[PDB]
Parts: C-alpha cells; structure tokens; sequence
C-alpha cells in the first residue's frame, strides 16, 4: 500500500481517481434520464480524466515504475468506460497502452481467459447502466438518438409585413420525420427489439401523428401565403369579394393564435399534444381551398366576359 | 420451384450458384425481373427491395444493415 | 500557512478544517457563499487545483482536492498516519467507515424521496454507530488512547 504517508497518498490518490470513475457511474446509473445525463457528465469527465493521462507520462504504472495495484484498475476503467463511451479513451493512447499491457502480465492474461473472470454485466443486473443479462444492440443507442433529436426540433420562425410570424426551412424537419419513421419499421425486423418493442411503438404513434399534421400545415402555410398577395393587402380586390374576404379574416384569427401558440410550446414535437390541431388545419386547408376555388371562378368568369383577358393572365 | 424458378437445368445451377455460396455477394443479371420475386417469396417477410438510383437509397440501406433485413439492389449497372 | 477553497458550509471540508484546528495549525479561506455560484466558476479554473471543485487546498506547492487526500495529507505532514502497518491500515479502515457514513447521508439527502429514505438511512447507521460503542469499550477514543482524525469526520457525519 505504501512505505509511508507520502507514497501512501500517492497510492490512495490512484485509489481515489478510480473511484471517482466507478463512483461516477454509479451517481448517474439508477436515474430515468440517464441516456441525456451522460452528455454532461462527459463534458466534465475530461479534467479528471486528464489528470490521469499525465500521471501516465514517463511513467509505467501510476506512482512509479514498479507496479502497483492502481494499474490493474486503470486497465478495468479503460474496458469499462469505453462501453459507456466508444470515444472516451481514444483521446488517452497513454492508457489504452496500460491496459493492453496489464493485460500482457502473464498472471492476469491468464486469469482474464480463466473461469474466475465475469465478461459482463458491469453493475447490478438491476441498474439501467451497464445492466441486464442480454448478451449481445444498437435498439437504445438509436432510439436515444431519435428521442434526442425531437427534444431539440426548432423550427426558423420569421414574421411578415403583417400579424402573422411563418415557418421557414420546411423540408429539413420534414425530411428528418419521414426517415426516423422509417428507421422504426426497419427495427421491426431486428430479433431483440421484441420487449423494448412496446415503447417504440408509442413513438411510432407519435411521430406517425407528427408527420398527419406536418402533411397540413405546410399545405395552410403554402396556401394562406399565396392567398395574401392576392386579397391581404388591396381594398379594390376585396371590395369586389366582400363573402370571400370576410371568410378569409375569420381564418386569419385562429391560425394567428395557432402559430403563437404552438411556437411558444418550443417543442415541434410537443405540438401533436396541443388540444384540435389535426382537426383544426384541415378544416382551414378545406375553407381556405373554397376561397381560392372562388377566386378561380371569378377570374374565368371575368375573362368569359372579356375574352381578351384569356390573352392576359 | 415453389417461388418460380424456371424448369430449364441452366436456370437451376444458376439459383445453386447464388445460394450456395455466399462468402461473396451475388450478381444476378436477368432482363425479365422474374427472378427479383423469386428470391422475394424465399425470404418474405425480411424482404427489403432497394435500388442504386433511389434518394433515400443510402441511409435505407444502413437501416437494412442494422437490423437482419434481406437486401436485392434493383439497378446493378449504376454501382 | 495552507489555503483551502469551500463553501462557506460544514459541507466538504469539515473534518479537515477540525483536524487543522486540533494541531493548531494557522490557514487562510476561498469561501463560496450558496448563491455566489459565479465568484467560484470565476477561480474554479484560475487556481492550478489537481482536480478542480470543492473543496481544494493548497500549501507547499502540494495542490490537493478531495477532502480524503487532503486531509491525509495535511495528517501525514504532520507523522500522524499511524505506527505500524496494522495501526496504519487501521486508521484506513475509519477513514474509510466514516466516509460509508458521509456518503450515506448525501445519496437519500438530495432524493425527492427523503421523508422515507432517511429510514433506511437512520437503520443502517446503527451498524456502523454500534462499531464505535464497541471500539468504545476499554478504550478513550476510536483507534485507542490518542484521538484521531477519523473521529472529527464521524463528527461532521454525527452534526
């Protein structure tokens, strides 16, 4: 353990540091959330970690050049950490080697490759780190990155000339909810995803109700737009559609307090929670598709009048 | 046979060929695309039909990969 | 004359900041007040600390954090790690059991949970109180007739 206080400490300062690693695992293990945690737990992990890499330098084991106990530990946080991050050591070559080296050591090589030595799991079957009896999977590590994403939908929002703030840059989140929901039937092929299935299927339920209302609301988006150039602005043009303008107003309204209230969530996904939105745009996309089809008529109504104006346009 | 596959014993050693044999993956070259369903009823289910010239092409297939799906790619000329 | 960095709370550093007080020996403070989150994030970096975060302490170029190594150092810089390998590896030992009891206290402290989990707390504790009755029995102090570190931890857990 040591000859005296100061290569005792020395010792225990490399006990200490690999329990600051098994520790730390186990702080964030038992929690719901820990497929979000891990991100800033990562971000501190380094200037701990660091330390380590130093010590490492020059160095065949922590404190010193004969060996100590602390460089069978470093060797067993390596292959653990990794697991919890593919990239967590690559940025430590220096340990990468100190563990391929203990695991050189004849004793242990053997030991490794003996009866006495557990593979996995890495905590408590019971833990949601490092847990299970499953050996293997990339189900979670996906299904993580899925539910990642939509924590994270943001939607460019821009306001006009008038009232009304639009969404811009459609296609992006569009494109993204089509392949993640491609990406979730593709997982009905895969063998493991039997039991953690279930859940999946909740967010298929969700996405699925997603793209319903993403489907009508670039339509009521494209639609209104348009239409604003055409009655919006002039009093002559709506003077003339008096029925047509009154009917577009009354839309105008409700969608002003849709978009507001929908943006201000400041969650895309938390929009398919919102009480009649489905509901809602396609009955406007419908009345909005009745004042544009009477404009229609009126223009080649006006033109059968005048046949000159077929010419214009 | 069950699928369709032709009577003639050419067309049998060919199917022989592309089955038996799969530390490489199978070319098959046929202008009617008879065979692209008889090799569809064999795996069902699992069945995943994509083609070089298709957008999605490059992440659907990463998909494929991932999770077991039995892949035929429909334009083998553009690779 | 050392300098140590905490928040002005028995929190981390109280066990040390006895120990210190018990050899009599002088220090000077960092002290992060609970709201003053920002004056800490302003030298939690400007320090050269060997594991950034509180406490931290700092002497004779012997940057030290954790409150384990810490203290220990302070007690080995001052011949009091123990007289053999048995009463050295003993006094780990308390170190060691006091700590089972710090710790204690902090994993069901922090939880939602509490008004149900110190039960739990409060019914392990015994076991390692009970210890301590014992050691107690035909001796003045923990570990013997001299008093130790390791009670001035036990003491922090106990308050």
């Amino acid at each position: 353990l040591g000859g005296c206080p100061k290569e005792r400490a020395e010792i225990s300062m490399l006990e200490g540091a690999v329990l600051d690693i098994r520790y730390g695992v186990s702080r964030i293990a038992y929690s719901k959330d820990f497929e979000t945690l891990k991100v800033d737990f990562l971000s501190k992990l380094p200037e701990m970690l660091k330390m380590f890499e130093d010590r490492l330098c020059h160095k065949t084991y922590l404190n010193g050049d004969h060996v100590t106990h602390p460089d069978f530990m470093l060797y067993d946080a390596l292959d653990v950490v990794l697991y919890m991050d593919p990239m967590c050591l690559d940025a430590f070559p220096k340990l990468v080697c100190f563990k391929k080296r203990i695991e050189a050591i004849p004793q242990i090589d053997k030991y490794l490759k003996s009866s006495k030595y557990i593979a996995w799991p890495l905590q408590g079957w019971q833990a949601t780190f490092g847990g299970g009896d499953h050996p293997p999977f990339v189900i979670e590590k996906s299904l993580n990155r899925i539910k990642k994403f939509w924590k994270e939908a943001q939607y460019e929002v821009i306001e006009h000339s008038s009232g009304l703030k639009l969404v811009r840059e459609w296609d992006v989140l569009e494109q993204a909810c089509k392949e993640d929901l491609e990406e979730l039937v593709s997982m009905k092929a895969s063998n493991y995803y039997k039991i953690f299935e279930q859940d999946c299927l909740d967010l298929e339920s969700k996405l699925t109700k997603l793209s319903e209302i993403q489907v009508n609301w670039v339509e009521v988006q494209f639609y209104w737009l348009d239409l604003y150039g055409i009655l919006g602005e002039n009093l002559d043009i709506q003077n003339f559609l008096p029925l047509e303008t009154s009917k577009f107003k009354s839309l105008t309204s409700e969608y002003k307090m849709i978009t507001t209230r929908a943006f201000q969530l400041d969650t895309t996904i938390e929009v398919i929670h919102i009480p009649n939105f489905d509901t809602t745009l396609k009955l406007t996309i419908d009345s909005l598709k009745m004042i544009k089809s009477s404009l229609s008529t009126f223009l080649e109504r006006q033109r059968r009048q005048f046949p000159r104006f077929y010419f214009l346009g | 046979l069950e699928c369709g596959l032709d009577k003639n014993d050419y067309f049998l050693e060919n199917m022989s060929i592309v089955m038996n044999s799969q530390d490489a993956v199978p070319f098959l070259l046929d202008p009617s695309s008879h065979m692209i369903t008889v090799i569809s009823n064999y795996y069902g289910n699992k069945t995943v039909l994509l083609s070089f010239l298709e957008e999605g092409f490059v992440k659907r297939l990463e998909n494929a990969i991932r999770f077991g799906s039995v892949v035929i790619i429909q334009d083998g000329e553009f690779f | 004359s050392p300098i140590l960095g905490y928040w002005k709370i028995k929190g981390l550093v109280q066990p040390t900041r006895l120990l210190l007080e018990y050899l009599e020996e002088k220090y000077e403070e960092h002290l992060y007040e609970r709201d003053e989150g920002d004056k800490w994030r302003n030298k939690k970096f400007e320090l050269g600390l060997e594991f950034p975060n509180l406490p931290y302490y700092i002497d004779g170029d012997v940057k030290l954090t954790q409150s384990m190594a810490i203290i220990r150092y302070i007690a080995d810089k001052h011949n009091m790690l123990g007289g053999c390998p048995k009463e050295r590896a003993e006094i780990s030992m308390l170190e060691g059991a006091v700590l089972d009891i710090r710790y204690g206290v902090s994993r069901i402290a922090y939880s939602k949970d509490f008004e149900t989990l110190k039960v739990d707390f409060l019914s392990k504790l015994p076991e390692m109180l009970k210890m301590f009755e014992d050691r107690l029995c035909h001796k003045t102090y923990l570990n013997g007739d001299h008093v130790t570190h390791p009670d001035f931890m036990l003491y922090d857990a106990l308050d």
